[PDB]
DNA sequence: AAGTATTGATATAAGTAATAAATGCAAATTGC
DNA sequence: GCAATTTGCATTTACCGACAATATCAATACTT
RNA sequence: GUAAAUG
């Protein structure tokens, strides 16, 4: 059977719509058991067993591990609902008089409701789970994740049974359910082992504990493991029998349920987040607040029309990539199989220590490329076994977003925006027409995934033609003949594409051909193109395909140019670097440069990816560091030579940020803060994108702190104590997370209008993908959009609603005591700490200000009176029109943020008619 | 007939990586008077030391000046050190060498093949008459090297192959405090433990005053520890220092399992030993419940426990018929 | 006055050492 | 003001000399 | 922490 190919063969679209319904019915059922999760099957297959087991009367350990898991359950739960009869006692009396006593009641609110029956099952499966999770078998594991993940579990089980129907749990609460539920299960673990006496060498027959704790020494630090008994290792290593209870996520067989809320959509039965916060309170607390508002609603629709479109495996491309994985070596990205790292031969202890290290190095150099090669080929086994088990099904792709609002999978192993491999895997399920203009298309698409986007359409279509022969000796021959795939830049979807053009030659009119493979268009150096539009710079919208033209300019070549440009100079005078390198830098050693200066890469990070496009060339093989950071910075010279109008922007929003890390509340700060003198800074940059999304930026100081449990003391961070804010990450992230909201919102958009049009969108990042039929329709999509989105001033309405929003705040800062202004300042200090009788502190002074706002803000005419009469240090500022300018003692400074850096002028209504903006 | 350095000439010294020195002939001599070196060793022709981190080299000048031994070693890395010591010692008797102490490979080579330095080998049933080791380790990051040096003592692997060799060591003053942590004090630890097992200590002198507060004062007077005044060492920013005398002494146990035990009971040195040995393996603290008849150890915490009591528990983790690998570690 | 509790420091092990020499990215940030 | 100084966009996967360290004790803080 | 992938 296969599903695929029934619909391929099924003639009209009438019995195609009916058939995807019965599909659909019937897949239902599949869907369900594949999101089953294992808290009561587990349960019911350790009863039958232990029944079978008991009725049989005779049975061995390895097939009893089921039924040493049942009477493990049967022992644990008097224990537990213990537990529980202490947490009702505690929790129904109504007085709170608590006599020192060393009973602890925050747990027991959090694990009162349900733990009655289900937790041994959890407790079981995770610390069976976590073997050898850390490394701690010297068998064991780490206590740190064991309480956590167990906690951690538990907290999944009340979320997935709300939705068959406190949001978030502290780390705190977390450790403390897992470590008391882990002790628990430590005191009734019971295990026969057979021993040898020392004295008289005579067998004994003794039980002993299964799970036992311990502490262990690296470096001077304890760790305190977790460990489990040597028959039970046997047992679990000879049986395999995980039986976990979190399957791991696959794509769906299903349409994915309709986002609604912030947290129901997705899949069916398991419960998903509209954003990927890394448990930060501030961030699921805004999003929950704009889901409940309802200003979302357009996020949602680019979602679902994100999430609608379904999938499936190419089987042409799935059988060559599952021949080369047989045959096992070394291919384009496929590393081969190394069955066992060589040891290289060691010089004698008696060479130079030197020589020694030299070895060491070279030892670690071999056992670091075993490693690299050794997870290579389990990420590509892991994907091709996902693959194989998908082939011929209707795959789905529901979508998710991170905090700034980007859209990613919610299945990691097997999706879309993974390698060239996983890209090439997948077609779109539905055939659409290729059309008159379709050919046209898959050939651009061809001459643009062998990486010559850089000439016309009509010259890439041209090219197509010369290689046409080339393509279909490849498509009939993908190995055993001459590779021509091989040396393309994107070689397995440009061996698909191959494929798909080969099967339209041989057809006689290509008009009628029935085409699946998606067409990708993409833009490039999206952010440069966002940061043009927003400054309005014609200079660099010229420079980066904004404005119309007939030919496409390259970002990339103009500054491979100007770096040739460099190195040549650099010859003439004489440096050996300058030499080597002048010849050899192309686009792509400086596109990942180019595309992520935008983004916020630094040296470090451009010195790496240079590195990383320079090492496949070998020309420097050995060791080409001194080269990279050389090359780096020449390339940042070109770049910063190249940008400015970019950078205006970019330092206005570094600067914004930097004074919004540095901000004060007025009115929470009142509260002693147990320093008085030093405030501590707990506000953090917070805006909207255009779709409505509120971005709340989550850097903070994250302190580790021991947190006491029945086990041990954890050493870990709770995340939910408000920390200060991190000033230089906040300054240092602000640009990119603006840009990349910007991004997503475009694309939120692009696809909400192409679902309304009735096509089939796929985006990753920049890249939009669809049928080569709907090309056009997707392009006039794409360009209307991109006009909504940057029709008004965003940098204006972004200042104007940081501006709204922090009205009230005050900034410190440190001015000189000789300035007459300060003056001033000391003279209503000396009123006012007289008159409060202490001496005047910021703290005082910030709560003089709050007093003063509160008879500002007071609806009562006579309040307003006395508060102009009133006179504050802030008051002082009201007149003053640059603050920079007046800028030894620290006083107050009212929050003003710069104006914005000045708007040039451009319509971006002129890229309507412009073709080569995106592709 | 070997002039001492003067305390100008150590003044013009400029890196001393954090290693306190002493400049006083009078508390040299009072501290070897005090220690009566002679009395082990009575032959003074006949003796052969090695000093490590020997830096100014007074000391060794007064050693030599004072007893006058067959050959003196000095193994010193340190530029400044070496130059300073070659420019001052040029054409003594005393013999300067160039290595890093802390390189186990140089004993090895020294003793080994090239043999510029040949010891002499004695029995175990005595103390040693023809070698002698004076060590300063007074560096705060080098306190780990002590440490080592004394599992060597236990390993009979290092230099204590040639006998039981007495070592006259110039310690930071906190590290004195930890080794010398008599049971029950709040300083005990498991440097505690295995000075006590491998070694008997008397702290030969300490320049704090306030220091002497941290140590147990039944030992003190029985040490008579030679104080003097915190201004005597050249970098006075560092923190106090001690001396101890080192002579290891014969024991008879299994080391490696002594020191599983002792490593896996000291981790929690307050926890009642009640509780406590369910940390040593699976059941543990069930069998030795049943094999333990004694109340009394049953509620001591590990940092009140005796070396004979850690002796007797390790014969019985010996004859645990469940015990797990300790060399799995 | 009686207390009790939350916070902060210090040690733990022992060859991925230390200290000074070395070197490089610079810059936005953190000590005095 | 001055010297040093420690990092610097998002998402995902695999792997490991090993990754969120823990026990205890005193000093400050709070409550009665 | 190491490596890789994507933008
Ligand atoms: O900088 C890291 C590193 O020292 C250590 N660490 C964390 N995870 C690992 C690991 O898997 N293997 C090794 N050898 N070391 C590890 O902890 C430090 C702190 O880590 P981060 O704060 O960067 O957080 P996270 O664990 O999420 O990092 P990563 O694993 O994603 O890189």
């Amino acid at each position: 059977i296969n599903f695929f190919e029934i619909y391929n063969s099924l003639p009209t679209l009438e019995e195609k719509k009916a058939f995807e319904s019965a599909l659909n019915i019937f897949n239902q059922d599949r869907q369900k058991v594949l999101e089953n999760r294992a808290t009561e099957a587990a349960r019911e297959r350790w009863k039958h067993d232990f029944e079978e087991a008991k009725a049989r009367g005779d049975i061995s350990i390895e097939k009893n591990l089921n039924v040493k898991l049942w009477k493990w359950y049967n022992e644990m739960l008097p224990l537990v609902k213990e537990e529980i009869n202490h947490c009702r006692s505690l929790l129904s009396e109504k007085l709170s008089d608590k006599k020192g006593l060393n009973k602890v009641d925050t747990n027991r609110l959090g694990y009162g409701p349900y733990l009655t029956l289900i937790d041994p099952g959890k407790m079981c499966v995770i610390t069976i789970l976590e073997l050898l999770k850390l490394n701690s078998t010297g068998e064991g594991m780490r206590t740190a994740r064991a309480v956590i993940s167990v906690g951690k579990a538990i907290e999944m089980e009340f979320r997935s049974e709300q939705v068959l129907k406190k949001i978030l749990w502290p780390q705190s609460i977390r450790a403390r359910i897992g470590s008391v539920l882990i002790s628990m299960l430590i005191q009734v673990a019971k295990v026969s082992v057979q021993g040898v006496d020392p004295v008289t060498k005579a067998k004994v027959h003794g039980e002993a504990p299964a799970f036992a704790h311990g502490y262990q020494y690296h470096n001077g630090s304890k760790l305190g493991v977790l460990k489990i008994h040597k028959t039970l290792i046997r047992q679990l290593n000879g049986e395999r029998l995980i039986a976990s209870v979190q399957p791991q996520l696959l794509p769906m067989l299903v349409e994915p349920k309709p986002w609604v809320n912030w947290r129901s959509g997705g899949y069916h039965y398991t419960q998903s987040t509209l954003l990927r916060t890394k448990d930060s309170p501030e961030q699921v607390a805004y999003l929950k607040a704009a889901s409940d508002n309802g200003d979302i609603d357009r996020v949602y629709d680019g979602l679902n029309v994100l999430g609608r479109t379904p999938w499936t495996v190419n089987r042409k491309v799935f059988d060559v990539v599952s021949q080369v994985w047989n045959k096992g070596e070394g291919f384009l990205d496929i590393p081969g199989a190394q069955d066992e790292m060589v040891l290289p031969p060691a010089p004698p202890k008696n060479s130079d220590p030197s020589i020694l290290r030299a070895w060491k190095l070279q030892v670690k150099t071999i056992a670091n490329k075993f490693s690299s090669d050794r997870s290579n080929r389990c990420d590509t086994n892991y994907k091709l076994e996902i693959a194989r088990a998908f082939l011929g099904e209707k795959l789905y792709f529901p979508h998710n977003l991170d905090f700034r609002g980007r859209a990613y999978p919610l299945s990691p192993h097997f999706n879309h925006l993974g390698n060239d491999m996983s890209r090439g895997l997948l077609i779109f399920w539905h055939g659409k027409k290729l059309g008159p203009s379709g050919l046209k298309w898959l050939k651009i698409h061809l001459s643009n995934l062998f990486g010559f986007d850089k000439l016309p359409l009509k010259d890439r279509v041209a090219f197509t033609e010369s290689h046409l022969q080339d393509i279909k000796d490849s498509a009939e021959n993908p190995l055993t003949g001459d590779r021509w795939w091989t040396t393309a830049d994107k070689p397995w979807q440009a061996l698909a594409t191959c494929f798909e053009l080969n099967e339209v030659m041989k057809m006689d009119n290509p008009e009628e051909f029935i085409s699946h493979q998606p067409v990708h268009q993409d833009g490039t150096c999206n952010g440069l193109q966002h940061y043009a539009a927003l400054g309005g710079d014609v200079e660099g919208a010229t420079q980066v395909n904004l404005v119309p033209s007939d030919k496409p300019q390259d970002v990339y070549a103009h500054v491979a140019r100007l770096v040739q440009k460099r190195l040549e100079i650099a010859a003439e005078k004489g440096d050996e670097n300058a030499k080597i390198l002048k010849d050899k830098i192309t686009r792509k050693v400086v596109k990942q440069t180019v595309m992520t200066n935008v983004y916020g890469v630094t040296y470090v990070g451009a010195t790496f990816q240079i590195a990383k496009q320079l090492s496949p060339i070998f020309d420097d093989r050995k060791e080409s560091l001194d080269f990279s950071k050389y090359l780096t910075k020449h390339v940042f010279s070109a770049i910063r030579e190249l940008f400015h109008s970019a950078h205006l922007i970019q330092d206005w929003l570094g600067e914004s940020a930097k004074r919004i890390s540095k901000s004060i509340r007025l009115d929470v700060d009142e509260k002693s803060f147990k320093n008085g003198n030093k405030p501590d800074f707990m506000s953090s940059v917070i805006w909207t994108t255009p779709l409505g999304l509120p971005i709340v930026q989550p850097y903070r100081e994250e302190s580790k702190k021991q947190v006491e449990t029945n086990l041990q003391t954890v050493f870990i961070s709770d995340p939910f104590a408000v920390n200060p804010v991190n000033a230089r990450r906040q300054k240092a992230g602000l640009p990119p997370n603006f840009i990349h909201s910007l991004d997503a919102s475009h694309m939120l958009l692009s696809a909400a209008e192409c679902g309304k049009q009735g096509l089939d969108f796929a985006s990753v990042h920049d890249s939009y993908w669809t049928h080569a039929s709907d090309i056009d329709t997707m392009n006039v999509v794409l360009r209307e959009q991109f006009i909504k989105l940057h029709e008004v001033d965003l940098v204006l309405r972004l200042k104007e609603e940081f501006d709204q929003r922090y009205k009230n705040y005050v900034k410190i800062g440190k001015l000189k005591r000789s300035t007459d202004l300060a003056q001033k300042i000391i003279r209503i200090r000396k009123d006012l700490s007289r008159k409060l009788g202490r001496s005047t502190t910021l703290a005082d002074e910030i709560y003089f200000e709050k007093k003063r706002q509160e008879l500002l803000n007071s609806p009562l005419i006579e309040d307003r009176n006395v508060g102009e009469k009133m006179v504050t240090t802030v008051s002082l500022f009201e007149d003053i029109t640059d603050l920079d300018a007046l800028e030894g003692m620290s006083v107050l400074l009212p929050l003003r943020l710069p104006e914005i850096p000045p708007k040039g002028d451009f319509d971006v209504t002129v890229l309507r008619n412009s073709q080569y903006f995106f592709s | 007939s070997v002039p001492i350095p003067g305390i100008k000439d150590i003044s013009k010294l400029k890196f001393f990586y954090g290693f306190k020195y002493l400049w006083n002939p009078t508390v040299y001599n009072k501290i070897f008077d005090k220690l009566d070196l002679t009395k082990t060793y009575k032959h003074p022709e006949e003796l052969k030391v090695l000093d490590l981190y020997p830096g100014v080299g007074i000391q060794s000048a007064i050693f030599y000046n004072k007893y006058c031994p067959r050959q003196y070693s000095l193994l010193e890395k340190r530029s400044s050190l070496y130059k300073f010591l070659n420019a001052k010692f040029e054409g003594s008797p005393l013999q300067i060498l160039k290595r890093d102490p802390y390189d186990w490979s140089t004993y090895s080579n020294l003793i080994d093949e090239e043999r510029i330095f040949v010891p002499e080998v004695q029995s175990s049933d005595h103390i040693n008459d023809k070698f002698l080791t004076v060590a300063n380790v007074t560096g705060e990051g080098s306190e780990g090297l002590i440490m080592q040096w004394l599992s060597c003592i236990g390993n009979k692997n290092w230099l204590y192959r040639f006998g039981k060799v007495k070592m006259l060591l110039w310690m930071p003053s906190t590290t004195a405090r930890k080794l010398l942590a008599r049971p029950g004090m709040h300083s005990r630890s498991k440097c505690s433990v295995v000075r006590e097992a491998f070694t008997d200590t008397k702290l030969i002198a300490i320049s704090d005053a306030n220091e002497l507060k941290g140590f147990d004062s039944q030992c003190i007077e029985e040490w008579d520890p030679i104080l003097f005044s915190a201004a005597e060492i050249w970098p006075t920013k560092g923190k106090p220092i001690a001396l101890v005398e080192m002579d290891p002494i014969d024991f008879d146990f299994d080391v490696d399992n002594w020191d599983y035990v002792t490593r896996h009971l000291m981790i929690l040195k307050r926890t009642p030993l009640n509780t406590v040995m369910d940390s040593l393996g699976h059941g543990g603290q069930q069998y030795f419940n049943s094999r333990i008849t004694d109340k009394d150890l049953l509620k001591k915490c590990p940092i009140d426990l005796t070396n004979d009591e850690f002796i007797y528990l390790t014969k019985l983790f010996m004859e645990w018929p469940f015990k797990p690998d300790i060399l799995m570690d």
